[PDB]
RNA sequence: AUUGACAGAUUGAUAGCUCUUUCUCGAUUCCGUGGGUGGUGGUGCAUGGCCGUUCUUAGUUGGUGGAGCGAUUUGUCUGGUUAAUUCCGAUAACGAACGAGACUCUGGCAUGCUAACUAGUUACGCGACCCCCGAGCGGUCGGCGUCCCCCAACUUCUUAGAGGGACAAGUGGCGUUCAGCCACCCGAGAUUGAGCAAUAACAGGUCUGUGAUGCCCUUAGAUGUCCGGGGCUGCACGCGCGCUACACUGACUGGCUCAGCGUGUGCCUACCCUACGCCGGCAGGCGCGGGUAACCCGUUGAACCCCAUUCGUGAUGGGGAUCGGGGAUUGCAAUUAUUCCCCAUGAACGAGGAAUUCCCAGUAAGUGCGGGUCAUAAGCUUGCGUUGAUUAAGUCCCUGCCCUUUGUAC
């Protein structure tokens, strides 16, 4: 019963996910976005990010 | 009608309190934000809400990892017949406009 | 290190110029600019050169990485 | 061995002098603010080329039709 | 004639002669055997080293003050060959900096100043500008 | 309660918060006539304004669904009640929107108006309702089972430079 | 009350946030005390650098992705009521204003 | 009805998983069928979206006219010109559209403006302290550390706004004395470098980024899920990006001495950056402080470089692979060595066949330092600066591309 979920889930790629897709595989951590980087570049412009060069 | 009443019937009133009620999609929330009168985690809720819709008493919306629920009148209804409760009552649509 | 004298180099040479300017006497100032720029123009103007940007698919700017083939 | 300038430039360019003879004038920078009254420019750059083809087109004029 | 105004090697030099011909310094029983940093492969063959960084780290002190032993390591930094991965800075060692500082403490060349690290004290500021001047007085060249 | 994080942390964040709602109000209102959202926060309230062409459809019954919608933006996005509304305002000029359209046209092609005659008539529409140009490109399995894409156009375009950032709307 | 305000815009574009400390200034001189001008901080870029693809294959490039952040910030020596009746005018944009009490 | 259970056997397991026995929500259940749902299952040759490539070049399009039975063509061109289908001009074409250019960010000029205790201060005043701090008999100087507030004085350096600023504008050549090209003055000399970027494609990649998705498969003895364990690291072998080298222009050992881009806790699920003081050779340990940051880290006291050391052409102190012994931290756990330090060990390699890569200005190359991932963390990458060349300024030999005419049995 108890260990269903009884792994520790405290720090690695099995932890952190996104915020969005939530798959496990290029987490944009920085500034605390925690997007898929496709997820990144799908979202960025409304988020605010913005390619000048 | 299913599984541990209280938490159950704790649902049902919190989802008719307010209209609407989100979750988050993730199973292994052992309190859910909200609520959290009791464990009564995220799941209880969300397969609870998941019966609601699929006898048509919720509908649906999913948005990011997440869901949220709007409540049919068809809905309404169901939960103020289990709930045994008044044909004035107030949901949550009442609010003065102007 | 070097880019530090290269700028004093300048600075003072320049300073004087400026002394000589404001104070001084601009027939002077002339005489003086003169006999730095003969020698050399970088004692007054400014070098604009700047370390240039990398972009990536390459360790430095106009160098790329190596290309594979077979 | 590299600037021509562009349709947009030598269109504008000749209109103007069409258009403000009398104003233009051989100086560049007076007729590169003439050129900034008298059209309504978006750019600094673009304003400032129209005005050298201006005067490109001044000393012809000067020199037969 | 103050020490900025000299050669700084040569000064550093005829400090740690001072600070030998003075002999209250105290320098640790290790000495011989330790390396004087992860960089370094080997240790000092200037066997009377302690007295050369005492020196140096007291000339900085006149320089920039209030440096504690974070500051020293980070001043007697470097090269770090890892071998056959590449290289990269090491700080200097903690203790032997450590170290000197507390003997230029019981000197009173330095002292721990307010807002931490140390900075050298009057009695200190004294014995570098001193040399300086022995320096100065060495010859025109 | 008094955390106050990083300025570099905070206009990331709330840019998240403002694309993460469009999100969930694209899903919700498109059929419902979207065609965006403008948020301001102000003192001790953070007035949030919809964009629409039917707006009478997102308000609901005598006011009902901007309720639902304000109660789970509350519930959601961790607002203290009473912090926020959401104000449905009426697009002016629906056609020179893209999203509008592009919703409009999705709208038909599910109802089971040809490819064709859909298209064409959304990019007449907004023709009409005097854009500089247009582009409208369907693409997918036209007739068959094999890709292809339609791209109907008209007018005035562009593509390369910075005007574009500014000058289309794309969707 | 006279206690030694501080004022804070910050925003993520500058000629919104530019108008509103000039609109600030401006209002500053009409009920007229004192102000030193809005101090530029360095502006900090927030920079992203992603593969363009989803998936690792084609060439290889990236989007160069920003965010530049803006700080201006103004002194101010009055009481509560002139600030409010200031900050109260000057939003609609994305600035974020934070007004300090004194000294830090 | 028939959800959930200490034993004790069993089990890997403190899995009520099973057998023996308990007792339990009390309306959950179990069985069919319909039917779901999920799936990092199959299909990118079923699709969307997004990339990449054609294709970094100058290319691309219809309207209306003219030409052809037509497919088509003309416009879109002999010539000169340009980086440019960019322009000048010719003209069954006329007038338009996309691209290109303009545009955006960037870099370099502003003793001019607006500006500041989260910049400097800035030179002052030196109001000083301060001790002989020094020179000096003593005054007057030199040097900073700083101690400074505000009722000093600003904005050279700093930050960043708004303007300006160069346009081939000026002079001389060459050019239908057009478009332009060359040179030189003044001063950046049209040329700082990126970003964006057409039409039509490709059955390029992606169904393992997506609660984008068709079909198909599976769906409780699971291809759902979770827990344990292993594996993706396995080594006769072959190849691709890479680092480190082969030393003396070097190595060590001391000493002196200068950066720039950033980043940082109080978080979306548990933690950051770290000064100072002690403990330890060291890896690190333990105490207190500052920092949501031009406020603290942090005058980021980087490396190479410079200056003295020794060594002495010896596989030598070049090189640091291989392996033994111990020690530190990260972790739930590190054995198949997580990383880190110490001693010891001391391989190939003495510049590399045929082949081929990349590159022309603050460039290559050297050199370090940031960001990314990140409990633990770079031989990778994505940025930064520091040191700083040789050689070209041209041509189509090769490799390719763009236009013209030509031939084509493709
Ligand atoms: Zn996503």
């Amino acid at each position: 019963q108890q260990l269903y979920w009884s792994h520790p889930r405290k720090f690695g790629q099995g932890s952190r996910s996104c915020r969005v897709c939530s798959n496990r595989h290029g987490l944009i951590r920085k500034y605390g976005l925690n997007m898929c980087r496709q997820c990144f570049r799908q979202y960025a412009k409304d988020i605010g990010f913005i390619k000048l060069d | 009608m299913l599984m541990p009443k209280k938490n159950r019937i704790a649902i049902y009133e919190l989802l008719f309190k307010e209209g609407v009620m989100v979750a988050k999609k993730d199973v292994h929330m052992p309190k859910h934000p909200e609520l959290a009168d009791k464990n009564v985690p995220n799941l209880h809720v969300m397969k609870a809400m998941q019966s609601l819709k699929s006898r048509g008493y919720v509908k649906e919306q999913f948005a990011w990892r997440h869901f949220y629920w709007y409540l049919t009148n068809e809905g309404i209804q169901y939960l103020r017949d289990y709930l045994h409760l008044p044909p004035e009552i107030v949901p949550a649509t009442l609010r003065r406009s102007r | 290190h070097v880019a530090q004298i290269y700028a004093i180099r300048q600075s003072i040479s320049k300073a004087l110029v400026a002394y000589y300017q404001k104070y001084v006497d601009e027939a002077s100032k002339k005489e003086i600019k003169d006999i730095l720029i003969q020698y050399d123009r970088t004692l007054l103007v400014a070098d604009p050169r700047r370390c240039e940007s990398k972009k990536f698919g390459g360790p430095g700017a106009r160098a790329r990485y190596q290309k594979s083939y077979r | 061995m590299g600037r021509v300038r562009t349709k947009t430039v030598k269109k504008a360019a000749r209109v103007i002098i069409e258009k403000y003879y009398t104003r233009l004038g051989n100086d560049f920078h007076t007729n590169k603010r003439v050129c900034e009254e008298i059209a309504i420019i978006p750019s600094k750059k673009l304003r400032n080329k129209i005005a050298g083809y201006v005067t490109h087109l001044m000393k012809r004029i000067q020199r037969g039709p | 004639v103050t020490v900025k105004d000299v050669n700084q090697q040569e000064f550093v030099r005829a400090l740690a002669a001072f600070l030998k011909k003075s002999g209250k310094l105290k320098v640790p029983e290790w000495v011989d055997t330790v390396k004087l940093a992860k960089h370094k492969e080997l240790a000092p063959y200037d066997e009377n080293w302690f007295y050369t960084r005492a020196a140096s780290t007291a000339r900085h002190l006149y320089l920039r003050g209030g440096a504690g032993v974070g500051s020293m390591t980070k001043i007697y930094g470097g090269r770090q060959r890892n071998g056959v991965m590449p290289s990269h800075f090491s700080r200097g060692s903690k203790s032997v900096a450590r170290r000197v500082l507390q003997a230029l403490e019981g000197l009173k060349m330095v002292e721990k100043d307010q807002d931490g690290g140390r900075k050298l004290t009057p009695q200190g500021q004294r014995d570098l500008d001193r040399i300086a001047g022995q320096v100065a007085a060495a010859k025109k060249k | 309660m008094a955390v106050q994080i990083s300025k570099k942390r905070k206009f990331v964040a709330d840019g998240i918060f403002k694309a993460e709602l469009n999100e969930f109000l694209t899903r919700e209102l498109a059929e419902d006539g979207y065609s965006g959202v403008e948020v301001r926060v102000t003192p001790t309230r953070t007035e949030i304004i919809i964009l629409a062409t039917r707006t009478q459809n997102v308000l609901g019954e005598k006011g009902r669904r901007i309720r639902e919608l304000t109660a789970v933006v509350q519930k959601r996005f961790g607002f203290p009640e009473g912090s926020v509304e959401l104000y449905a305002e009426k697009v002016a000029t629906r056609g020179l929107c893209a999203i509008a359209q592009a919703e409009s046209l999705r709208y038909k092609l599910l109802g089971g108006l040809a490819v064709r005659r859909a298209c064409y008539g959304v990019l007449r529409f907004i023709m009409e309702s005097g854009a500089k140009g247009c582009e409208v490109v369907v693409s997918g399995k036209l007739r068959g089972q094999r890709a292809k894409s339609m791209k109907f156009v008209d007018g005035l375009m562009i593509h390369s430079g910075d005007p574009v950032n500014y000058y289309v709307d794309t969707a | 009350a006279i206690h030694r305000i501080r004022i804070t815009l910050t925003s993520r574009n500058v000629k919104s946030l530019e108008k509103v400390c000039a609109d600030l200034i401006r209002g500053a001189k009409e009920k007229n005390l004192k102000v030193k001008g809005p101090v530029r901080m360095p502006t900090k870029t927030l920079r992203i650098t992603t593969r363009k693809t989803p998936c690792g294959e084609g060439s290889k490039t990236w989007d160069r992705f920003q965010m530049r952040i803006h700080k201006r910030l103004i002194d101010l020596h009055s009481p509560s009521e002139i600030v409010k009746q200031i900050t109260s005018i000057s939003i609609e944009p994305g600035v974020e204003v934070e007004v300090t009490i004194a000294d830090a």
